[PDB]
């Protein structure tokens, strides 16, 4: 379900959804804030489902005061109509047994907007990796097949390596949403690129930079080359300070 | 499924070890192996499973072992942990013998290496042996037996008993054509090798593709033998020409 | 190495222990402890930040000394330098049990830095979080000063620093030129030193804490005289 | 008192060489040298058999550098053939300490 | 170990991949490139011959305390490349090993003896889960009774062969390239001949022409069967030979 | 685990997405593990009812009664203060009570009884001395509102935390423990009347559960995060919200202060003992 | 955010070189009731605020003949502190006849509290020892913070809410050396008033004070027994 | 996937099956080519040495080790696990040389040796050893083969391959071996089968030679490999 | 400005950010998971009393008594884990037997429960927290006196406690009705 911040829904017909896929640590939800710190994408509803754990903050990108105290929520909907660009933000962890609704609801949303690609910003585990995983590269991919063709030959010239299938499934160690999410999107026949990188949870904010510029490689909604601006949010990620008495 | 199984000492909701039911189920992987009680005495027709042709013969037998002098088993799972299960059957018969200079009667062998197996499964950080021996042998108190144990540790009482691949069908087998107190070691040899026929349908019984034992008293004396290769090859003849003659006589 | 640093005996994919790499960190948590090697022996000195006023003047101190003649500065985990102190403080005194003598600063030093290895080693354990260097002056022996890390290398200076502004320090050290002077006057440049590297806007207030051993001395560890130790102190507040 | 000068000399055999070993290692290389080995042994010794099964103690033969190395220990009486055996799991629970 | 096995084929020592790799042992070997520096060691028809480029890294610390050049025993002599305290360790390791076997056998430890402990106890390592490998590689050399010189390669996966001539190092393979030219044109290596052919096998693959403080010599000879680390003006006179030529 | 020697181990995973990709691998699940799963689904049920039979409303408070403010109060010490403070303005006879369960509460002193002043039945409170599951957040919200919005009531949340949440560029041991921040949805037009919460600070929970459907549905509310060092209904952490008082929520609903806090030790040092498990 | 690898496991630093688990000992200990220390020329003392019906805890033990300490955190680690603590001035006296130093013991308690930080399978003491005691050089007050490294102090307290007590006992740091038992025990207790709210007003059965003395050794003072200072003590 | 059983070594897979051995013999399959062939007059052991470098010293590790008079080995995998089981084979014939004042049956020796592989592919803690033993030897006048694994089981062969290619080399084997196979020539059988499973040119000091006739095991020298090359090329 | 998950509430040896071990509490509670038992003492004596939960008809109520003898003049009441209580006594029993042979004595309420609690404090003998509380009530030379064990390990010393099922109602009631001057009857 999305619901504006306004009085109306501003359609994104035309549009490609960017999505934080919630997975071994917050790979892609960090990437997604990137991706909206940088393009500086304004917050355009929320996605209000009991699916995730619900939170409140401020706006993670305030750059001023004015937008320090605009007050956000798990899941918020940002778009950018210069790009026809739409940027879901899950800021939370999901509930029990609510990953396959949150995964219909989106993908049925999406449906009705009339956005084409739900490109997912995601990831699996840097372990469970086989011998040629370990040794090849850690970003992946998975093109539905509704994906069109010339997107999908963009990428193949890009020289990208597909997520390994194990007939077989397509499974993302530690992608939870992902892996539904994606089998949902391939029953309703819509397109989605779901983009992935091995990792090791822990300090993941090159991760999510490494995300981003795989993702720019193909998108390019960034100039092709500090460039990947961050939230004014991301701070004291490792707790408090130290106490005085030790050290 | 998926959990309660990294250790082998972990419950699940309905109570179970899926531990030693992976050791069971690879007992299941493992190769035919019967064992049939008998009013003359208690015979193992095993599959051999060895049919590579620069495979060389220099032991007593590979399915079929000797525990001591009134004792005989098969094995039917890991090789490497039936070894070691083997020499603790021996060791544990011979601590018995020197302690009361009498053979160790078959079922106190037989929870011994049960007792081996489950505190094996009992205590964390030992993998289950994984393991199913076919025990027969011979004492002054039951007679002729015929045991079975699994790598858990339960075992039980058998006419006739099936480990290995296909043990299924040819337990429902064996009793839909046995007779308690009735079989010869003569018909339980040929019951024994006409279950492994209708079993083993990777291949014909070429009389290599099988090991059979033999435990008969004569002379109050556990004779502890395998049949020949003539022998077996006799026994698989005397079953075909007999399936043979009842398949004319159904025209 | 975000999946190769939850354990001490576990490599990176290109061969490093970040165990042990925070534990260098973690001794940079702590306030820089300088110490200078002269010809005259060496002289320690400390950006003790002072804690509060409750506690009693000595109060976890940083400038030990394992033995008679042997001092030790240190920066990090107090529990660990302390423990490394008692560790230093039982190998000396055997050392000198059985040998017969005073043990060289060559051997306690890397007797304490292979202890600190022998715990970097094994998983059941982790690293010291601490660092130190030790300091000693004998006729024989003459001018001495090792420091020992968290991956227990004994490598030998002229002078350094471990700490927050441990940089700092070193390249100040580098300026200065050490060997041909007594340590009444390398006293004042450690001094200087420390109030230069220290931060006043970052740390409210602080207490320098001075130490040397040299034939001053008559080789033996002890703290600069409050005379001398206010002087070197007068020096660092003029530059 | 024991039964014969030596019983107490090889019941502790081994006890005393690593304890020499030790104190020789304390007095010339330091504290951290029988640490480690203390270390090494404890590590290998922590995974073998279960005490009613004869374990081959491969490895911690190997650290101890007695791995080609034969004594009357290894030949005169023969632990792998016991002629008494308790239960399996009477003895792993000894082994715990909690008997 | 205490914590347990990490998680995945290539975090724990204990546990395979699906080829059978030990992804630890390979990162040990790794750690050693992390050393930073290299070592070539040459055996010939004199002498045994064990150099290195030494790293003052800043002017404070005491070059005379930085080292890579370590002694056993009077017959043995070695030089460490990787973790330096790792190195460190193994080296006392070593010397235990020695004084063990010089008291169980009443006479000294060969090379290839020492070595091979050495590869026990790095297997031992390798088995087990509490303990890793070491991230150092130990060259070690000496005047063997019956043979001579002898230079032999000391792994953290065990690997205890011997050689015509080792390399260690970042530079390791290039120095083994370099060496193989060499003895592919044997040209009975004297004591001269091989010190020259390390230095300048170093000076090749590093493509930088040493100050005699910028590297450690090391010989053990058949006129002088103890360990003898060049000094500053012995390198100096090699350097110079090395010029002239 | 680590239960014996070589015992292999996994990380702890931040997204929980072990148990989500679990959970979303029922497919193949058997009839018994359904009807053991919905048991305990129908066991975390929150059920708002009325004590005059104790029989569930079926309706959302604010359907069935107009709603011009309503006053929520979750945590022990929030409770206190509303109990101590707003109770004694008037009479505040109760509305109805949710009756909910989970791992660390139970339907009732862990209770979720509200109230209303009765001269102004518009005006309501929230006695949510429990805790309520991620999974029953959203069945109270729909129980208590009912997903959809008057647009019109001023809801104020009240939530005790630990100063160890807290985070700071300094020691969280270097803070005025009793101190109180606020966090404001978009319709919410009125001071805050403390600093607003840091950047890196988030709130989770049932407040949270609150504050978000109040921003979605443009309500004006409001979220007071009380930090604390002790959790034992302390006079300080109570007095820590004395300043709510003056602002317009509670502004006409309180009586006098020295008659609140002149019970309010009552309250304090009526409660039971934490066992001797510290000092 | 990220430190939850790395700060569930006391024997692994986190990527900014630092053990959670320890600051959250150090965290336990602040949980815990306030407790103040204070010494004078020939006084150590120790006052601690108890937590209705059914008695209270002992803050205030003797550990020894001249050594005592107050609790203020966990009680089974605090426990086991004591008995060591009392099994070690009970070996000192019994062996080489001599009062066991009260710094002596502090660095032994270090040493005891610093093993379980650098050891797995193990937590730190999450307890925080104010040590009284007098002996050779004039009276001992001392503060072993749960993290193994302690400090010497003339005045101390620790515990919840203990910042105000710090502040009193700083702003008279230097009078309690020149104050007689008596002051010194009621410059406690202003302490300890310090961090009760402010309606409240310390009582007797609110508050243990142990007093180790030049000629006295480390006794115990119940509600009956502290009353005598309760009655004078200023508001 | 079945990671979990994939990792751990005292695990049973949902199949039944111990992943962490299979990843030991897949290291075994890994190795250098070590093909063993049982011959009428004695055997052979001949394998493909890693020490084709002009550096690497012949006079140094031996791919073919004895363990008594009568007993020799080669191994494909890993060298140090290699060295240790040498170590305790050795061990283990003289405990038993000096009991009976027997040699050694080979048969017995590949037991002991394959129940010590046993006892660390069964405990946690330790893993299996990534090494398979192709354990010859000579008895009562009657020549012997055998193939421990990593799993701790073992069996007796006629003519076995090891390493690189070695289901080829098995291949090749039943191909050429015959049963009356005489010595002399099982060693050029050998060479073939190596040379069939070979990586570059046939060296003498590219494979390292064994034979166990009556007389007893024999590592062959340089000289010898190079004439038995030099006729079969 | 993520919400994550972090676990500290499975291990004895953990302390969650706040400084508190999740187990013991959990033991604490799991306590109050069973029945009921009122723990009184006055200057008269000390009275123990517990609703022990017959399941059903045919069970015997003899054998699930949780008042206990430990000693003559020593008395306690269990609630919770009667399994891990069965130690907690039979060490307490242990103990005054011993004094009673070694100095012909009465081992003093608090320091039986201390010895109790000594066995107790193992945990993290026990791997886990001890999940049953006792209520030591004895009339030693010293007095009547009560007491009470907890999963934390130590004792304290009380004087009217209810522990178990509707523990917080049952003390509330007990000091409703409780004072200083009362007798053993009353």
């Amino acid at each position: 379900m999305f619901v504006p911040c306004g009085e109306s829904a501003p359609d994104l017909a035309g549009f490609t959804l960017l999505m934080p896929a919630v997975s071994v640590g917050n790979v892609g939800q960090l990437a997604m804030d990137l991706i909206i710190s940088t393009l500086n994408m304004s917050k355009i509803g929320y996605f209000y489902t009991d699916c995730l754990v619900p939170m409140v903050g401020n706006n993670p990108y305030a750059t001023t005061e004015g937008n320090s105290t605009e007050l956000s929520i798990n899941a918020e909907v940002y778009s950018l109509p210069s790009r026809k660009l739409v940027a879901l933000q899950l800021r939370s962890i999901f509930i029990k047994y609510k990953s396959k609704p949150f995964c219909e609801k989106l993908l049925s949303w999406v449906k009705s907007s009339g956005c084409a690609r739900v490109i997912v910003l995601s990831s699996s585990h840097s372990y469970q990796r086989n011998d040629l995983q370990l040794r090849s590269t850690p970003f992946r991919y998975l093109l539905t097949p509704s994906m069109q063709k010339s997107v999908q030959n963009k990428i193949k010239s890009l020289n990208w390596e597909e997520m390994e299938k194990s007939e077989f499934c397509i499974r993302i160690p530690g992608g939870g949403i992902t892996k539904t999410l994606y089998d949902e999107s391939c029953s309703k026949e819509i397109q989605m690129a779901v983009l992935l990188k091995f990792v090791s949870e822990g300090d993941n904010i090159p991760d999510a930079l490494g995300l981003v510029e795989y993702l720019n490689e193909w998108l390019q909604i960034l100039k092709p080359l500090s460039r990947w601006k961050i939230p004014s949010s991301w701070r004291l990620l490792f707790g408090s300070g130290l106490p005085p008495a030790l050290f | 499924s998926r959990r309660y199984d990294s250790r082998t000492t972990i419950f699940s909701p309905e109570g179970r070890l899926y531990q030693v039911e992976y050791a069971m189920e690879a007992i299941g992987h493992a190769g035919t192996c019967l064992g049939i009680l008998a009013n003359d005495g208690v015979l193992l027709a095993a599959e051999r499973r060895n049919i590579h042709k620069l495979l060389d013969e220099v032991f007593f037998s590979e399915k079929i072992y000797k525990l001591n002098e009134d004792m005989a088993c098969s094995v039917a799972g890991i090789t490497s942990d039936a070894n070691v299960l083997t020499n603790e059957l021996r060791l544990i018969a011979q601590r018995y013998l020197l302690q009361y200079q009498e053979p160790i009667p078959c079922e106190q062998l037989v929870t011994a290496l049960c007792d081996i197996k489950q505190a094996y499964t009992q205590f964390g950080g030992k993998r289950p042996f994984g393991v199913s021996l076919l025990y027969i042998g011979w004492d002054k108190h039951y007679g002729f037996q015929l045991y079975q144990s699994d790598p858990s540790g339960n075992y039980g009482g058998w006419k006739a008993t099936c480990i290995g691949n296909n043990s299924a069908a040819a337990v429902s087998m064996l009793k839909q054509d046995y007779k308690e107190g009735e079989m010869t070691l003569k018909s339980a040899l040929a019951l024994a090798i006409k279950v492994l026929n209708k079993t083993m349908d990777v291949s014909k019984l070429s009389a290599e593709k099988v090991e059979i034992a033999t435990l008969t008293r004569e002379n109050g004396k556990t004779v502890i033998r395998v049949l020949k290769q003539k022998e077996v090859e006799q026994l698989i003849k005397k079953h075909e020409e007999e399936e043979a003659k009842a398949e004319r006589e159904k025209k | 190495g975000t999946g190769y640093d939850l354990s001490a005996s576990t490599f990176s994919p290109d061969g490093r222990v970040f165990q042990v790499e925070y534990a260098m960190k973690a001794v940079e948590n702590s306030s820089t402890a300088i110490g200078i090697r002269c010809k005259d022996g060496v002289v320690f000195g400390v950006e003790k930040l002072v804690l509060s006023k409750l506690y009693e003047e000595g109060s976890n101190k940083r400038l030990f000394n394992v033995d008679r003649h042997v001092g030790m500065a240190v920066a990090g985990l107090l529990a660990d330098a302390r423990s490394l102190a008692d560790i230093a403080r039982e190998e000396a005194s055997n050392f000198r049990s059985n040998f017969g003598y005073n043990i060289p600063l060559k051997h306690l030093a890397d007797r304490v830095a292979m202890y600190v290895h022998a715990y970097t080693l094994y998983s059941a354990v982790r690293p010291f979080g601490c660092s130190f260097m030790l300091g000693s002056y004998s006729v024989n022996d003459g001018a001495q000063l090792y420091m020992i890390d968290p991956s227990g290398v004994s490598y030998g200076y002229w002078g350094c620093a471990i700490g927050k502004a441990r940089q700092a320090a070193k390249t100040e050290i580098e300026k200065l030129q050490m060997k041909e002077m007594t340590c009444r006057d390398i006293v004042k440049e450690v001094a200087k030193i420390i109030y230069i590297v220290h931060d006043e806007v970052k740390d409210k207030a602080f207490e320098l804490e001075l130490s040397w051993v040299g034939e001053l001395t008559n080789g033996r560890h002890e703290i600069v005289p409050k005379d001398i130790r206010e002087e070197a102190e007068k020096y660092a507040k003029e530059s | 008192l024991p039964s014969h000068p030596l019983e107490l000399s090889e019941k502790n055999f081994q006890l005393n060489q690593d304890k020499m070993n030790f104190s020789t290692l304390r007095n010339i290389q330091g504290l951290f040298a029988p640490l480690k080995l203390q270390m090494e042994f404890k590590a290998v010794q922590q995974v073998q058999r279960l005490p009613f099964l004869s374990s081959s103690n491969l490895s911690l033969d190997v650290l101890r550098g007695n791995d080609e190395t034969i004594g009357f220990e290894d030949i005169l009486n023969d632990p792998s053939q016991s002629e008494v055996m308790g239960e399996p799991h009477l003895m792993v629970e000894y082994k715990l300490g909690l008997l | 170990m205490s914590r347990g096995s990490s998680a995945g084929f290539d975090r724990h020592i204990t546990i395979f991949s699906p080829e059978g790799r030990l992804y630890q042992v390979e990162y040990a070997f790794k750690a050693i490139n992390q050393g930073g520096l290299t070592s070539v060691a040459v055996r010939g028809k004199d002498c045994a011959v064990i150099v290195t480029q030494k790293k003052v890294p800043d002017k404070l610390l005491d070059s005379s305390t930085v080292t890579h050049l370590f002694k056993i025993t009077e017959n043995i002599g070695c030089v460490m490349t990787g973790m330096t305290a790792d190195s460190r360790s193994q080296v006392q390791r070593a010397r235990y090993e020695a004084a063990n076997w010089k008291y169980k056998y009443g006479y000294e430890i060969p090379v290839d003896m020492l070595c091979k402990r050495i590869a026990d106890i790095s297997q031992v390592y390798t088995q087990n889960a509490e303990m890793r490998p070491l991230g150092c590689c130990m060259i070690l050399i000496g005047i063997d009774e019956e043979q001579g010189p002898q230079v032999y390669k000391c792994d953290p996966a065990g690997y205890y062969c011997g050689f015509k001539a080792t390399a260690a190092g970042v530079k390791q393979t290039e120095s083994t390239s370099f060496l193989e030219k060499k003895v592919k044109k044997k040209f009975d290596w004297t004591f001269e001949q091989t010190v020259e052919t390390a230095i300048t096998c170093l000076s090749t693959v590093l493509s930088i022409d040493f100050k005699p403080s910028e590297i450690e010599v090391g010989v053990v000879t058949v006129e002088n069967p103890k360990f003898r680390i060049l000094t500053e003006a012995e390198i100096d006179a090699h350097l110079v030979a090395l010029a002239e030529r | 685990a680590a239960t014996f020697f070589g015992e292999v181990v996994k990380a702890p995973c931040r997204a929980g997405t072990e148990d989500e990709e679990e959970e979303e691998e029922g497919r193949r699940e058997t009839p018994e593990d359904r009807e053991v799963r919905l048991q305990l689904a129908r066991k975390r049920e929150v059920r708002l009812l009325r004590r005059q039979t104790k029989t569930s409303l079926e309706v959302s408070l604010l359907e069935k009664y107009p709603c011009s403010k309503f006053i929520i109060a979750i945590g022990n010490n929030a409770v206190a203060f509303l109990s101590s403070f707003v109770m004694n303005s008037g009479v505040w006879e109760e509305v109805g009570c949710a009756k909910l369960w989970n791992e660390w509460c139970r339907t009732t002193e862990a209770f979720c009884v509200f109230y209303h002043l009765k001269s102004n039945p518009s005006v309501f409170l929230c006695q949510c001395s429990c805790y309520v599951a991620e999974d029953q957040q959203y069945q109270w919200l729909e129980k208590v509102f009912g997903s959809c919005p008057r647009k019109n009531m001023q809801i104020t949340i009240l939530t005790c935390r630990h100063v160890t949440d807290y985070k700071t560029s300094e020691s969280t041991g270097s803070l005025p423990s009793p101190f109180l921040r606020a966090l404001k949805t978009q319709n919410f037009k009125d001071s805050a009347c403390c600093p607003l919460l840091e950047q890196p600070n988030i709130v989770h929970d049932l407040p949270a559960a609150v504050l978000s459907y109040c921003q979605v549905w443009k309500i004006p509310a409001i979220l007071y995060l009380c930090y604390t060092d002790v959790m034992k209904l302390d006079l300080i952490t109570v007095e820590a919200f004395k300043p709510i008082l003056s602002t317009r929520s509670l502004k006409g609903l309180v009586k006098n202060i020295p008659q609140s806090t002149e019970i309010l030790k009552k309250l304090m040092t009526t409660n039971e003992i934490q066992s001797n498990i510290y000092t | 955010m990220f430190r939850n690898q790395y700060d569930n496991d006391v024997t692994v630093w986190s990527p900014q070189g630092r053990i959670h688990q320890i600051e959250y000992a150090m965290e336990a200990v602040k949980q815990g009731s306030a407790t103040v220390g204070l010494k004078s020329k020939t006084h150590a003392v120790l006052v601690a605020l108890k937590r209705e019906l059914a008695a209270h805890q002992k803050k205030i033990l003797h550990v020894d003949n001249h050594i005592g300490i107050s609790i203020a955190g966990l009680t089974a680690d605090a426990r086991l502190l004591c008995n060591f603590m009392r099994q070690e001035c009970l070996d000192s006296r019994f062996v080489f006849d001599r009062p066991l130093p009260v710094s002596r013991l502090v660095s032994l308690i270090g040493s005891k509290t610093q093993i379980p930080t650098q050891r797995y399978g193990r937590r730190p003491y999450g307890v925080g020892l104010l040590i009284a005691g007098y002996d050779d050089m004039g009276p001992h007050i001392f503060q072993t913070c749960p993290s193994a490294n302690y400090f010497d102090c003339r005045a101390m307290s620790i515990g919840a809410r203990s910042q105000s007590a710090r502040t009193y006992l700083e702003r008279h740091m230097s009078e309690f050396m020149e104050c007689n038992l008596n002051e010194l025990v009621k410059h406690g207790l202003r302490a300890l008033r310090e961090t009760l709210p402010a309606e409240q007003d310390l009582t007797t059965k609110n508050v243990s004070i142990g007093i180790v003395g030049k000629d006295l050794e480390f006794t115990i003072y119940d509600d009956d027994d502290v009353s005598p200072f309760l009655e004078g003590l200023e508001e | 996937a079945e990671r979990g059983y994939s990792f751990s070594l005292t695990t049973f897979s949902p199949s039944g099956k111990l992943v962490q051995i299979e990843y030991a013999l897949a290291a075994v399959a890994g190795g250098a080519p070590s093909v063993g062939i049982k011959a009428a007059n004695g055997v052979v052991l001949a394998t493909e040495k890693k020490q084709k470098s002009i550096l690497y010293d012949e006079r140094s590790v031996h791919k073919v080790e004895p363990i008594t008079k009568h007993i020799g080995l080669v191994y494909s995998g890993m060298g140090p696990d290699y060295r240790v089981l040498v170590h305790r084979a050795r061990k283990l014939a003289q405990q038993y040389y000096l009991v009976y004042q027997e040699p050694i049956p080979t048969a017995q020796l590949v037991q002991r040796v394959a129940s010590v592989m046993q006892e660390y592919t069964q405990s946690g803690g330790v893993r299996p050893f990534g090494v398979s033993l192709l354990i010859c030897g000579w008895n009562e006048g009657r020549p012997y083969l055998f193939q421990s694994d990593p799993s701790g089981a073992y069996f007796a062969w006629k003519a076995t391959a090891m390493g690189k290619n070695y289901v080829n080399g098995k291949t090749f084997l039943e191909k050429r071996y015959n049963e009356d196979l005489e010595l002399e020539d099982a060693i050029h059988t050998a060479i073939l089968t190596l040379k069939e499973s070979f990586e570059g040119q046939m060296t003498e000091d590219n494979i390292e030679v064994g034979i166990c006739n009556e007389a007893g095991f024999r590592r062959l020298t340089p000289t010898e490999v190079k004439d038995y090359l030099a006729a079969i090329a | 400005m993520f919400l994550t998950r972090s676990e500290y509430d499975r291990g004895v040896n953990t302390f969650s950010p706040e400084g508190r071990l999740f187990q013991v509490e959990y033991a604490i509670e799991a306590i109050k998971l069973g029945s009921t038992a009122i723990g009184i003492q006055t200057s008269e004596g000390v009275c123990l009393a517990v609703e022990k939960r017959i399941t059903s008809p045919l069970m015997e109520p003899s054998s699930i008594e949780k008042i206990v003898e430990i000693d003559a003049h020593i008395g306690c009441a269990m609630s919770g884990l009667i399994a891990d209580a069965k130690t907690l006594i039979d060490k307490a029993r242990v103990e005054t037997q011993n004094h009673w042979f070694t100095y012909n004595e009465t081992m003093t309420v608090e320091s039986v429960t201390q010895a109790v609690s000594n066995l107790a404090l193992q945990f993290g003998a026990m791997s886990r927290p001890f999940g049953v509380a006792l209520l030591f009530g004895g009339v030693d030379e010293k007095g009547p006196q009560l007491f009470h064990m907890d999963p934390s390990g130590t004792f304290v010393q009380c004087d009217a406690r209810a522990i178990g099922s509707a523990s917080e109602g049952a003390q509330s009631s007990l000091q409703e009705v409780y004072h200083k001057s009362m007798t053993l009857k009353e």
